[PDB]
Order: C-alpha cells, then structure tokens, then sequence
C-alpha cells in the first residue's frame, strides 16, 4: 500500500483552490449556518477529483469559448453572451457527469476579471486583439455554464467581437454590496432557473462533537466599494494536485495531520484530514488562526472516528 | 491556442446542401487524419466523418453515409465537408479535430462516449440548422 | 538514493512557469540567435530553484507592495511609483542572492494586468482596481532596487500608501514601441547597473539538438499579433522537482513523451541537469504531438547518448 | 492581507527624536512578541528591538541600546518605538513583525543578521526614517 503523504509547503507556498489567490491565513467559523458544499478544490484523499475541480491553477474560475453576440442589458453596462468550451479546448458536452465545465466558479457573486480575444485567421497574417474588464454575475439566470453558455458585462460599449476565441481571466470581485449577492457558500444554478444542479461534490461537516471545519482562506480583490471579502477552500490547489498524483489508498476514514515547524519538527497544533478531502480541528474560537505561516501539515497516521484532537 | 476553424454553417431547408470548411488557423495542415464531429442540442459529441492524411481514404458515420462527402485540399489548408440531402436530424454544431495518435491508412470514426481530448486542434464550431 | 521522477500530467494539465498561462503546445526554434537565459521556471533536476523562480502560480509576474506617489513620464497615460515587497509579505531585502524579488517578470515588454488596492484600517476598507501596464524595459523598472512604475488609463483613482497588488493578464502591445522580446532580460536594477545572481543560460551542447520549449500564447490588450511565451519546464515540474529533491545520477535524464494509456513512445528528449529539454529536431515551430501525452523518465544517460530524430 | 501597519516616519536632524507606531490592521494584538526591524539602503533586514507578549520584557540591538525605547499599548492595539539621539546610521525603512513561534517564553530574541524573515508574521509595508541635515 502506497503511503499517504502531503506536500512540504508552508502556508505562504500554497494557493487557493477556489480562486487564483495565495493562501493568506488558516480560518475557522464554527457558527456558520450555511451548508458547506463548494465544488472547486474537491478531491478525495486517494486522488479522485470531484465537483468542478480540475488541476490547472489558471483554470480556476476561468472560462474559454466564443462570444455569440451583444445582448440587451439586464443590469447597467454592456452585455455579451458567450458559449463556453472546456478549458482544454474540447467541445462542451452536456452529457458529462459534472455539475458544469471544470473550473466553473462555485459561488454566488459578481466575478471581476478581464475578457480577452484573439481573432482566428485562416491565412500581414497576424490576428487582431482586444481585452476589456468584465464582470460575470454567477447568480444571474443567464449564468448557465452547464447548458454551455454564460453572460458577462463590460464597461466597454462596442469593442467586443463575435465569433472569435474568447478568454476570461479572473481577478477578483466587482462588488460586495447587497445588490452584488456575494455568498461563498451559495452554489450557482449551473443550468439556470428552475433546474437543479447535478453530480455535485458532497457537503462537508464535522461529524465529531466539538470539532469545526478548518479552511484555507484567501482575501479576494475588489474592483470598488467597501469590504474585505474572502474565499475559503477546503484544501489548497497543491494538495489537490498532490493527492491526484499520489493516489494513495485511504487506510481509514480520517488522517491525523500535525501543523509543524519546518526545521524543528515541533507540533504547533493537530487536525483531522477526512476521506472526502477536508480538515477539522478542536477549536471553540472563530476567525483567523494565529499560527506562523512558516509551518505545514504533516501526515502522522490513520485514525478512527473516535480519535480526539487536542484543542487549539 | 492553435486550433482548426470551421465555417460555412447556416440555415437550410430539408434536402438542401451545405459545404463546411475546416481551416487551419495560423499553422499548416500536416499528414494526419482530420475528423468532422457534431453536437446536437442536449446530446453528446459524435463522430460524423474523417479523411486520411493522404486525402484518398475516408470514413463516414452510418447516419450520413451516402449523403456526406469529405475531401482534403492541403493547398488551401482546408478540409471540406460537403453535406447533401440534409435532414432535420443533421441540425447541430459541427466541429473538426485532428487525430495525432499514430503519426495507418483507413480512418476510424470514434464510437459514442469517446474521449474528445484524444483528438487535437478542436475549433469553436459552426452551426448547421435544417428547418422542418 | 531517491529515484528521479516526473509528474504524470498531460500537456493540457500543465501551466507555464514564466506567465500564468496553460501550456498550449510544445515548440522548437533551432535557428534562434538569442541567448536563452530566462529567470522564471528555473529549477535543477535535484530541486534547486534558481533565478527569480518561486513556487506559486499566482506569483509569476505578480507584484505586491505599496504605491508611493503619482509620477511624471513622457509616455502616454497616468504613471505611478510603487515599492515592491516579497510576494509572501516579507520586506524587500537587496542582499538576498536573487536577480530581483521572486516572481518578477523575466522578459522585456509591456505587461498588462490589473492593479488592485485594499486600504489598511487601524480601527470596512475602501477598494479600487484598474487596468495597468508595467513596462519592464523602462529605466523606472527597478525591482531589485525595491520599486517599479506602472501606468494606468485611469487618471486619478490610485491611492498612495495602501496595499497594492498587480495581477498579470497579458501584454499591452507587441508593436515596435512596446519592445516585446521574451529572451531579453529586464535591467532589474535599472540603467548603468548590471544584473546579478542569474540562473545560467541554456543551450544544446550536442550537435543536431535544439531546445524544446513549453509554449503558451499570451493575451493582448490591443493591436495585431500572436505573442507567445516559451518556458523550459512547466510550473508543475518546478513544483515537483522541488518536492522530490531526487539526486541527479548523471548530467542528463532520458525522457520519453508517451501516450498515457498504451504507454507507447511518441518521441524522446534529453532532460538536462540545469532543468531544460533538448530534442533532435531540424524543424522550427509547434511540435505536432497529441496533447494527450506526457514525459516519462526512462533512465540517466551519459554525454554521448544520441536521440532519435523527431 | 492581514498585517501590522507602521507609521510616524519622517526626516529629522541628528540627535533628534522620533516615535514610531506599529498598529494592527484588521485584527487584535494577541499574546506574542512584537519586533521592530529596519532595512537601511543597500543593507539587509536587521532586528532593532522586541517586546514580549506581556509588554514587561524588552530587548535591543547593541547599536540602539540606551537610545531606543519599545513599549506596548494593547488597548490601542499598538506597539511603539521611541527613537532618541538619532544618528545618520539610523536612516532606514522600519518594519514590525510578530513572533508566532512559541505561543511560552519570557525574554525576547533579537535575530542575528541574515535571519529568515518568513519566520516572523504580519509584516507591514514599513515607514521611512531619514536622519539628515
């Protein structure tokens, strides 16, 4: 049996698996009422990707495809409909057992980024280009990636071409005010209104009493307005990548991991790493975790459902 | 990204005809099979026709055999799909891709549920609509 | 001795190490007259990062720091000076044995991206983001001295003394004025000061061999062009080699580009100690190979091993 | 994005005095040592002074011992560095950071030159101190 391992990466060497951001802090929120069921950054400990999770850090909340036309505006700004392809360029296939094309955002909000286009040229033989700031509202009824198309809006009023290769590079959020509907635990309706999501990665929760979810938190940029919005992922993208490479069989439902100083080897705190790919800790306190960023999780042993964690 | 470009899709009445073009965008078509595929609304990606690197050997899905003709014009870096006697079931987005697996003589039309990433240079597609 | 390995990732599962982009194609250019000495995506086979190379995909061509003031500049747009910190938040330190802060762009050009700010609050912070351009050929581009200059279309809404982040997106232009050359290093300390602590230049030693690159096409804000960025190894290899730290048993590892399912070899390449690939190819341009394939380590070989033509 | 914030830096004549403030941005100071550091032009990051989590124990680099005073006001979430009898050698960018290594110790540690900065946390963007004529 191939021994289970975690990569040797300190907190400042990790990236968020739900948005292209470095990990800033570890974080807990025991009193969260929402169901935690994110679809990016989902990977079992034995290497099975779930939800909309894919391997590329550049693929997280990214879109690839083609603008079909300008569309009448439901909100302020100029609006465009784009069909989406898979990130690897292959055609959109609705029959795929996934919630949406891999990399599709898994939370409600106005995602801010840049739309860029490079025209095709069938033979001075150099394609025309354009790029503009764009916003994708994932709560909108026009957000239907599982049906093969989404909608984005621009400040630019005319300079977006139809029928040309189109890329969305995510940067952050457009806003976090009431109208912007930012909720990191509210899944988009991937197939739009009056149609339910399918093939979802399962919800996660601490089964053990006195335990809470431990998150890898990143603070996400804002185009404007007031706020300090954050994105919490269950595991960093590097873990997803590592677990996928190793595919080590899970010898139990829970892996005991210790957050350790890289040179001494001394334990700072311990956590449970569950089979479906998430962490729990024994913590009554909420908020950012006070711990050195110069530390990493090290696998200790497989334990049973009854193992009790030291408080942190 | 380097990709094929497909065009020539439009609206047509049943029994009508259309010529689709699969063109190389930037690069030059090399010696490998080129395939035409289609994706009808709510349905999976399916193989339609292919032509060998030589351009002398072709294969067709049973659905379009006898109605469709695929041809290769390497001089213009374009593969053509001549669609005759169109049926309303032919309505789909049409795609072309290259088979880079074995750089054989005779084409292979992949069975349904095939892995699309086994093929390369997928284009953005062209829409073919055959009214009723 | 820990066995050397490569990760099992097909071409469509790889990321560029010199710009935040997926790998699009394998590429060769035998008649390249330029010296290849890029500083990002540099890692020895036994796991030693070099140049400005760091582990984070979000760190590549990214900047973190603080805007000091608006500045005057002869080119178009509104211009701003920002101090740069290390990407992990640690202070800029000129004595670190690196060419520049890790993640600093390693090529000449106008890099297009978004400058974003979140204000500190010593007590909900105000935020702003704008499109920005960083000209790495500019004399004001001095990251090794701890500060750079970016320009915006926006004329006023950039705050001084606040946490500032640059998210790279692509290039502003590739016309003659834009000075885009992916093999021309910036002057990290500006004019009249030479670059230091560089990762070494790379070249095929063997006759009939050329460098093999992982190519990504980079977005353009405007204008005509199809610019590309070539890296020696994808970011995932850098990350993998760093984790493994497997001892190098010779100066060259023989690797085969293989179909993932059959295991059949499509072509072979030399993976050199300093972290780059060569192949026996006379041709230039994209490599015609399925993206559904990956490099698999075969064995360590000596200096006289001859590659099969591809 | 959660970090300490330094302020109070300016230009001063030799023999003059300055007081720097290290304040928490977006959080509350907890129980751990806070250190002041500086990076002079062309020189490496160096430790200047530290104060314990209690605020009762302090340490100083030999170069500033007797001239600098560090203090803790947890109520205002601020650690202060009072700089007296300033010299031109004191000219630098001043930074503060937290030591999260051992959440128990009693006496501060001033790191020797060439130390790893990432062993400390919540680094600020720094404040500039110039001692000139």
């Amino acid at each position: 049996s191939k021994p289970f391992t975690l990569p040797i990466l300190t907190l400042g060497e990790l990236t968020n698996s739900r948005f292209p951001l470095p990990i800033d802090v570890l974080y807990t929120n025991p009193n969260e009422s929402a169901i935690v069921q994110c679809q990016n950054g989902r990977c079992t400990l034995d290497g099975e990707l779930q939800g909309t999770t894919q391997l590329l850090p550049t693929g997280i909340c990214a879109f690839r495809g083609k603008v079909t036309q300008q569309v009448q505006d439901e909100h302020r700004g100029t609006h465009w409909n784009m069909t989406v392809t898979n990130l690897n360029g292959t055609p959109f296939d609705p029959t795929e057992d996934v919630p949406a094309p891999l990399g599709t955002p898994d939370f409600s909000g106005q995602i801010y980024g840049v739309i860029s286009q490079r025209n095709t040229n069938t033979v001075g033989n150099l394609p025309a280009n354009r790029a503009h700031e764009a916003v994708i509202a994932t709560y909108s009824p026009k957000f239907t990636p599982k049906l093969g198309n989404i909608q984005f809006s621009t400040w630019e009023t005319q300079d977006v071409s139809s029928g040309q290769p189109t890329k969305f590079t995510p940067v952050g959020l457009a806003s976090v005010d009431a109208n912007s509907h930012f909720d990191q635990w509210t899944l988009p309706s991937y197939s739009g209104a009056l149609t339910l999501n399918m093939n979802l990665a399962p919800s996660v929760a601490p089964v053990f009493p006195g335990e809470c979810l431990l998150f890898f938190r990143s603070f996400i940029p804002l185009k404007g307005g007031y706020g300090n919005p954050a994105i919490d992922c269950l595991m960093p993208q590097e873990w997803v990548q590592h677990l996928y490479q190793e595919s080590a069989p899970s010898l139990s439902d829970v892996a005991l991991v210790r957050y350790v100083n890289p040179e001494t080897g001394r334990t700072l705190f311990e956590a449970k790493l569950h089979r479906n790919g998430f962490l729990t800790v024994a913590r009554n306190s909420a908020g950012p975790v006070v711990a050195p960023t110069n530390g990493y999780f090290r696998f200790d042993s497989w334990v049973n459902q009854f193992y009790t964690l030291a408080p942190m | 990204q380097v990709q094929l470009q497909e065009s020539g899709g439009g609206l047509v009445q049943p029994g009508g005809s259309l010529r689709l073009s699969c063109a190389a965008s930037g690069f030059t078509l090399g010696y490998y099979p080129i395939g035409w595929f289609r994706q009808a609304p709510g349905k999976g990606l399916e193989g339609v026709s292919c032509i060998s690197g030589s351009g002398g050997s072709a294969n067709y899905a049973a659905s379009v055999k006898g109605r469709f003709t695929i041809s290769r014009d390497n001089a213009k870096n374009t593969v053509y799909l001549q669609m005759n006697s169109l049926k309303p079931e032919d309505t789909a987005i049409y795609y072309c891709a290259a088979d880079l697996s074995s750089l054989q003589a005779m084409c292979v039309i992949p069975r349904p549920g095939f892995s699309a990433k086994a093929y390369d240079y997928w284009g953005l597609g062209t829409q073919v609509t055959v009214s009723s």
